[PDB]
């Protein structure tokens, strides 16, 4: 029970209801850490390094400084925190921009409407909602500008239905139009508790005289949109998170890609090899310390506690090898994906001009999947078509008239009945003079085009009249019937006015009664009275419903109309038949009495009103038919062919029937003239089973040839699909669909559009891409792996819930071929290399336990190793993962088969991860043996017989390691821009300049006392600048020669495409 | 208002770049150039490492296998030498003892070639893990600067040798306690009409070590010697027994932890004159037993070169790289000459 006042802002506030502020932020300045730390430590690498840093705080165990890992941990943590804060601020910007809108609210003291913000809106205040504006909150209607009190709401955001719902006000309280009379009304509203049910409402409103009940018939939700109403007086009841729609808010589940799982497997492999190395080192340490207890007497070992000395030794290696799992990668990968999403959502070739809407990648975690898509579950109305109707053709009296007559059949052969294409000029030349017999029929048709509809006219200052219809087909019919002379103008209640431009005078007909449209009958009737005293009933309908109730002896153009419907349905044009009948006064009064008897029974409206209207629809005189087209977007017949040529299977979910869908698919270049159609249109489930069995056995009984497997398509209707989705028959459908190259689902139910997707991903390993528009298929977009939303006339409900928002369809040819094959080849190399540069360094920490008696001595400094992952090897990854292009976009679209290289997974796998790992091992061993062969006794200097030591050798090891890492990076890259020169030689010079300054300044502050005098013995030594030249070449000659060999004598596809790009 | 992205070379990914191609005409000249520039460097480095003249004598076990009454020969297993000429007389050795068991090993060798370069003399230790983690970090750096650190403020890294009998051990650490203490002759005593050859003992450590190793400000009644120095400093420290780590340069040379268990340590040098040919003799006061670490002490007399001293690792590395380059530059050449690729066309591999 929720008691709400009517005009008391302070009386209802004592209950303490929610505020109208809608917050979508993830974090806040109050409880940021208690959740951010949990989110950051819920992963693997972060918790592992936290445990490592916690272990590193015990005495005499850390082989390096106590703060050499927690520093990098805090650095990556604050980087993640600042990125989360940036994205949360970017969300809160739009949140506050939407939450501070204006609202006209009644004032108790001012006794008038004042402008305020949505934040200060309280429950119980009277507001005045204008037109073409969203609903502020859950308000009950008090009054409106209409005399009865009705209004039109659209559920384009709360539901998927595009029709307008008529919400009527209470007749006992809709008399308060002025504001000054709003002060003498008192009472309370007892509403229900906040729930999530949409069309269920109950309450009780107390008026000045008597109480009234409540119902969802006078309740408007927040997600609706008011239309065709000047102003309404509303009383808020639910606000904030207490509404019916925003209470059970949906949460988009995090989509995990395949690259993520491969990264997880590689991390598990690295953890296993880490444990192996640690255990080997510990066993060697204990056996050497036990077998040589006499030759190591100068170390003063424990002895009686040697067992414990085992455990304290274990940790000693853990930390020493904890750098094998790089923590910088888990942030570098997401930063690279963010930069890639930014660079993709800012391309001109993916920008729409006629609407000013660029590509908006709403989820930057799914950028690499665009290079490995196999299924595309597309829509037709909106995604393939322009979703704008246009009156194309009309056929009356057995003739045909079109504006653009094609030269294919313009010359009427007159093979008996007249068949062909004519212009509207001949229609006018046969209509102007009344000597023709069909002229009254043409007049009746042209009046039916501008009278039988239910479109609302609006006049403007420019003179161009606008038409507002609940459906675009009726608006297109009105526009096609008005442009020749019979325009539809101001429509007053209970009559229709038509302006005749041929004569110059305006006529008016008395609209007696109209019947609403039905989904089963697919008809609509409307009775009119003319100034001539004749009563004429018009009726519009489908081609297979009204034609059954005709008079074959009266009309002589039945077969002509059937042919005009058949040849129009063969091109995908929506056809509508129009008929008329003259009635007398007695049957008119009888039909009025039947309509009154049907209106008195408010319990039955779907069947009672239809049977009342059909009581007189026993015979009709057919006037003719109209055909409206819906063209396809520009570039779709090319993008679909290019995607099919790249090896992608398309499932078009069409709302038409079999032949219409087949024709629009053949026009869309989806199918062909020789593509074997496996038609499956059956109502009996057993017959569908038999058809599937016949298909699968006729397919498996013989081998699949190259020309036979590439030329197969499937077509299935709605009921057959609903029967083929059961758990007992889904396998047959899946195995018969995995063979055909194009699937066409006809008469698809809205919700079923999701079941076709959630059935594939649960029984396959391919990646799915669902592109669509409007709300009716939003559940599809949230079901596949990559969701794409088109910005169209069905509302922005799909673009706000899709992972990518694209203006039209044509852009896919560049979104997947170029912005996918790159987005998969970059990040992969940006990850494998991220495992190499690490292994090429800290593996020298393992080859050294054979020289320090298995003690765990750091070969390099404690802070230089920590700076290796932060300053000197952080830019080549970004350059190869954001700015590298292995093949030009000019040749990546000419040869779409390159997409298959990313579609299978030929660039990122464990078999290549192990190759990178063993290459790192090889280079580490090379540098280690090369450095120990030169610093044999440390006697490798020429400065007055002074000898080198531990750190003067670790510095050379580190320098050679970073030089070889940068050489590998330079060998990997394909695009030599300027960021590459900033990343590789830039980092080389950065290290070469940063080492002397650091080692000369910081030792004097008790930070790195192991660098005293090492600068002289390193730089001034004549062997440093010789090993730095002789070791990297010796280690990279293998990679150089192998690259040359694989390019020259064992090439691939792109290895030849790059040669063609270079030389041509 | 406008949401159209800019049209620039960066935002449209149209930056000018370079495509590295690996054509044979661009690879084979690179390989032959690398070979032609690495062969002279390699031969020059091996020639520079060849001209080093050195000598090494394993004087370990001299207290067991060396005579006492006369100079007997040293087994060929122990001696090593590289000179520009042939040595006529094999190095010999003898043992001697004074009072309180002060043993000494007297080695006698022959330098047959006038060494114009500056002479250096090291002691080589084997199987001594100075790079041990417990051993490399066990020394207080504040006492090296010379400060009176109290007991409760000493570095806990030198734990096993810290505060003996409730007195602050002044040289805390395992590196100082395990110091090599075999005194050398500091002069090559010439024999048979051969003049002596004095050797300098200072300026052998690092400059930063001489700058940081400061004379201690400790007293003598609050510090005790390390347990291994009690033989040379009995009854504790006094006003005169208290050393100075600033002038004690051998201490600074030993405190430089090496990287491998086979390391040199500079002891003596002479850069002011040439070492003429003749018979020389060196005395070593045997005090450091090899049973402490199971290694082999050695007396090394070397010179210096551009690389270091008798080490051909760099030269053989340069020669190996040049050889690999010159081998592949012929393999790939004959492979492309005798059988070309004949696969430049695309042939629709898709
Ligand atoms: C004094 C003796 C001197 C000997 C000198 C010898 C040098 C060569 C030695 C061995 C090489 C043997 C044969 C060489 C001939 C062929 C090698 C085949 C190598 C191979 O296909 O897989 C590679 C892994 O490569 C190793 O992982 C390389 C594996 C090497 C590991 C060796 C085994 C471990 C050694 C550890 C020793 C430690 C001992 C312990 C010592 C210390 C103990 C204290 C794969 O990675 P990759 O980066 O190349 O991948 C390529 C590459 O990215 C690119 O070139 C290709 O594009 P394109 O080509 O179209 O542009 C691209 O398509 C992709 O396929
Ligand atoms: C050159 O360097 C040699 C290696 O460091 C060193 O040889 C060691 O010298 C130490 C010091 O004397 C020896 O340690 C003593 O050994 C005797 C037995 O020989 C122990 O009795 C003695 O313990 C005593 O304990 C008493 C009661 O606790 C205490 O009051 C005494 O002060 C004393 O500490 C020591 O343990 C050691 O055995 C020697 N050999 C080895 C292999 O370590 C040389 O002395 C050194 N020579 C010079 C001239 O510096
Ligand atoms: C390096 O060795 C030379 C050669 O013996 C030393 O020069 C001799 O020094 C002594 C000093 O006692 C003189 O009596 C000799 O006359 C010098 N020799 C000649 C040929 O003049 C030189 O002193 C040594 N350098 C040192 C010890 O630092
Ligand atoms: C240069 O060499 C001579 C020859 O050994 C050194 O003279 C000896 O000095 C020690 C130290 O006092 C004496 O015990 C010897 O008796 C001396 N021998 C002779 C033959 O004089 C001389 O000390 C060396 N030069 C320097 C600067 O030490
Ligand atoms: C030395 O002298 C006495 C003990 O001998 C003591 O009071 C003093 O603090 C010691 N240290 C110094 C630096 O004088
Ligand atoms: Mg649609």
């Amino acid at each position: 029970p929720r008691v709400i006042h009517i005009n008391d802002s302070l009386a209802n506030s004592s209950f303490g209801y929610s505020d109208n502020h809608i917050s979508t932020t993830k974090y806040n300045f109050a409880t940021f850490l208690p959740k951010f730390l949990f989110q950051e430590f819920s992963k693997y690498a972060n918790l592992f390094f936290l445990c490592t840093s916690a272990i590193q705080q015990v005495p005499h165990v850390s082989p390096t400084n106590r703060y050499t890992t927690i520093g990098t941990l805090l650095v990556v943590l604050i980087v993640s925190a600042m990125k989360e804060c940036i994205e949360d601020i970017k969300r809160a910007n739009s949140d506050k921009e939407l939450n501070n809108s204006t609202a006209e609210i009644f004032s108790e003291a001012h006794d008038d409407f004042v402008e305020k913000r949505w934040i200060d809106i309280r429950v119980g205040d009277i507001i005045r909602v204008k037109s073409e504006e969203p609903i502020p909150a859950d308000t009950i209607i008090l009054s409106s500008s209409e005399p009865e009190g009705l209004c039109y709401i659209e559920t384009a955001n709360l539901d998927g239905e595009t029709n307008l719902k008529i919400k009527q006000s209470r007749v006992e309280t809709a008399k308060f139009i002025d504001v000054k009379t709003l002060k003498n009304m008192n009472g309370k509203v007892v509403s229900e508790q906040p729930n999530s049910s949409l069309y269920t409402y109950e309450g009780t409103m107390t008026l000045n005289d008597r109480q009234i009940p409540l119902s969802p018939d006078q309740m408007i939700l927040r997600g609706a949109t008011l239309r065709n109403t000047a102003w309404i007086f509303g009383l808020v009841i639910f606000t904030g998170h207490e509404t019916k729609l925003l209470r059970n808010a949906t949460a988009t589940p995090i989509k995990r890609t395949a690259v993520e799982k491969i990264i997880n497997r590689q991390i598990i492999a690295l953890f296993t090899v880490l444990i192996v190395l640690i255990l080997i080192s510990s066993i060697g340490n204990v056996i050497m310390s036990t077998a040589d207890a006499k030759h190591l007497s100068y170390l003063y070992l424990e002895g009686t506690n040697k067992a414990g000395l085992f455990f304290k030794d274990f940790l000693t290696f853990w930390i020493l090898f904890s750098n094998l799992v790089p923590i910088s990668l888990f942030v570098t990968v997401e930063l690279i994906k963010y930069y890639q999403a930014f660079m993709i959502g800012s391309d001109l070739d993916l920008y729409y001009e006629k609407t000013d809407t660029p590509t908006v990648v709403r989820t930057s975690s799914l950028v690499e999947e665009l290079g490995q898509i196999e299924y595309i579950f597309s829509d037709k109305t909106g995604t393939l078509t322009r979703n704008i109707m246009e009156f194309k053709s009309c056929s009356i009296a057995g003739h045909c008239y079109i504006d653009k007559i094609p030269e294919d059949k313009t010359a009427t052969v007159e093979d008996g009945i007249e068949v062909g294409y004519r212009k509207f000029d001949d229609l006018k030349k046969k209509l102007n003079d009344p000597s023709d017999e069909d002229s009254p029929i043409i007049n009746d048709f042209l009046t039916l085009l501008a009278t039988c509809h239910t479109v609302i006219p609006e006049f403007q200052s420019d003179g161009s009249i606008k038409y507002q219809a609940a459906s675009p087909d009726e608006g297109a019919l009105v526009q096609g019937g008005a442009d020749l002379g019979y325009k539809f103008i101001i429509r007053k209640p209970n009559s229709v006015t038509v302006l005749l431009e041929e004569t110059g005078e305006e006529k008016e007909y008395q609209l007696l009664n109209i019947c609403e449209f039905n989904s089963t009958r697919k008809r609509m009737s409307a009775i009119f009275r003319f100034p001539d005293g004749s009563i004429k009933l018009f009726c519009k309908g489908a081609d297979t419903v009204i034609l059954e109730r005709l008079d074959d002896e009266a009309n002589q153009y039945v077969e002509a109309t059937m042919r005009h419907l058949e040849d129009y349905a063969s091109e995908g044009l929506r056809t509508l038949c129009l008929a008329m009948r003259d009635i007398s006064e007695g049957e008119y009064e009888e039909w009025n009495s039947i309509y009154n008897e049907a209106a008195t029974t408010l319990d039955n409206r779907a069947e009672k009103l239809d049977e009342a209207a059909n009581l007189i629809e026993k015979n009709l005189i057919l006037i003719g038919a109209t055909a409206i087209e819906d063209k396809l977007q520009d570039g779709v017949p090319e993008t679909i062919h290019t995607l099919q040529e790249a090896g992608i299977k398309i499932w078009v979910l069409t709302g038409d029937r079999q032949e219409t869908a087949i024709n629009i698919g053949m026009s869309c270049r989806l199918l062909s003239e020789d593509m074997n159609l496996l038609i499956i249109n059956e109502e009996t489930r057993d017959d569908t089973e038999r058809n599937l069995l016949e298909k699968i056995n006729a397919l498996n009984e013989h081998q699949l040839s190259t020309h036979d497997m590439n030329t197969l398509a499937l077509v299935i209707d709605g009921k057959s699909l609903g029967f083929a989705l059961e758990p007992e028959l889904e396998d047959y459908l899946l195995t018969v669909a995995k063979l055909c190259k194009a699937v066409i689902c006809c008469r698809v139910s809205p919700l079923q559009k999701a079941l076709v997707v959630k059935m594939v991903k649960r029984k396959s390993s391919s990646l799915l891409l669902a592109i669509g528009d409007g709300a009716n298929d939003v559940s599809m977009i949230q079901a596949a792996h990559v969701g794409v939303g088109i910005s169209g006339m069905e509302g922005m409900q799909a673009a706000r819930s899709a992972d990518i928002a694209v203006g039209q369809f044509k852009f896919l040819k560049k979104l997947l071929l170029v912005h996918g094959s790159w987005s998969y080849q970059r990040i992969s190399v940006a990850i494998l290399y991220s495992f190499y540069k690490n292994t090429a360094l800290y593996m020298t920490q393992f080859w050294y336990v054979f020289a320090n008696a298995f003690s765990g001595q750091s070969i390099m400094e404690s802070w230089t190793m920590s700076f290796y992952n932060l300053f000197f090897t952080v830019w080549p990854p970004f350059v190869i993962g954001v700015f590298d292009q292995f093949v030009s976009s000019r040749l990546l679209e000419r040869y779409p088969q390159l997409y298959k290289l990313g579609q299978k997974g030929q660039f990122f796998s464990v078999y290549i991860f192990w190759g990178w790992i063993i290459n790192g091992f090889f280079h580490s061993a090379i540098v280690f043996i090369g450095t120990i062969l030169i610093y044999r006794y440390g006697f490798a200097l020429n400065m007055h017989g002074e000898l080198a030591d531990h750190w003067s050798w670790g510095v050379t090891v580190y320098t050679t390691s970073v030089i070889i890492v940068l050489g590998k990076a330079a060998l990997v890259t394909n695009q030599w821009t300027k960021f590459t020169l900033i990343a590789i030689p830039g980092s080389l010079l950065f290290w070469l300049i940063f080492f002397p300054i650091y080692a000369s300044i910081f030792p004097h502050a008790n930070i790195s006392r192991e660098y005293y005098g090492v600068v002289k013995h390193t730089y001034g030594s004549g062997v440093f600048w010789l090993t730095l030249i002789v070791l990297p070449i010796f280690a990279l000659v293998r990679d150089f020669l192998w690259k040359y060999y694989k390019r020259m004598y064992e090439p691939e596809t792109y290895h030849v495409i790059q040669e063609m790009q270079k030389y041509n | 208002t406008s949401k159209k992205p800019p049209n620039t070379a960066f935002r449209q990914q149209r930056l000018k770049a370079w495509q590295p191609i690996l054509s044979p005409q661009s690879v084979l000249p690179l390989l032959i150039f690398v070979a032609c520039i690495f062969t002279p460097i390699g031969i020059g480095l091996i020639v520079s490492a060849t001209k080093v003249q050195d000598l090494t004598i394993d004087y370990s076990h001299c207290d067991t296998k060396a005579s006492t009454t006369a100079f007997e020969d040293i087994p060929k297993k122990y001696i090593k030498y590289h000179f520009k000429s042939k040595v006529e007389n094999k190095p010999q050795w003898r043992l001697t003892e004074n009072e309180n068991g002060e043993q000494s090993c007297e080695l006698q060798f022959e330098i047959p070639n006038d060494i114009k370069k500056s002479i250096f003399i090291y002691y080589k230790i084997t199987n001594f893990y100075q790079n041990h983690r417990r051993y490399v970090q066990s020394f207080d750096t504040k006492q090296i600067l010379g400060e009176p650190i109290k007991k409760d403020d000493l570095d806990t890294s030198c734990s096993p040798i810290r505060s003996r009998e409730d007195k602050i051990i002044y040289p805390c650490g395992l590196i100082a306690n395990s110091m090599f203490n075999d005194t050398f002759s500091q002069v090559l005593s010439g024999i048979d009409d051969t003049e002596d050859y004095n050797l300098t003992n200072k300026h052998i450590s690092w400059s930063i070590d001489r700058h940081r190793f400061k004379t201690t400000k400790y007293n003598a009644s609050d510090i005790v010697p390390p347990p291994n120095w009690m033989k040379k400093y009995p009854d504790g420290y006094t006003d005169e027994n208290l050393p100075d780590i600033h002038t004690w340069e051998e201490f600074q040379v030993w405190m430089r932890t090496a990287a491998f268990p086979k390391f040199y340590k500079l002891t003596l040098k002479n850069e002011s004159a040439s070492l003429p040919k003749g018979k020389y003799q060196m005395n070593i006061e045997l005090n450091y037993p090899i049973s402490l670490f199971g290694g082999t002490k050695s007396f090394v007399l070397t010179t210096n070169g551009a690389i270091g001293g008798r080490n051909m690792s760099l030269g053989v590395l340069y020669l190996i790289v040049a050889g690999l380059c010159a081998l592949f530059g012929i393999i790939f050449l004959v492979k492309l000459i005798f059988q070309p690729r004949a696969m430049g066309d695309h042939t629709y591999l898709n």
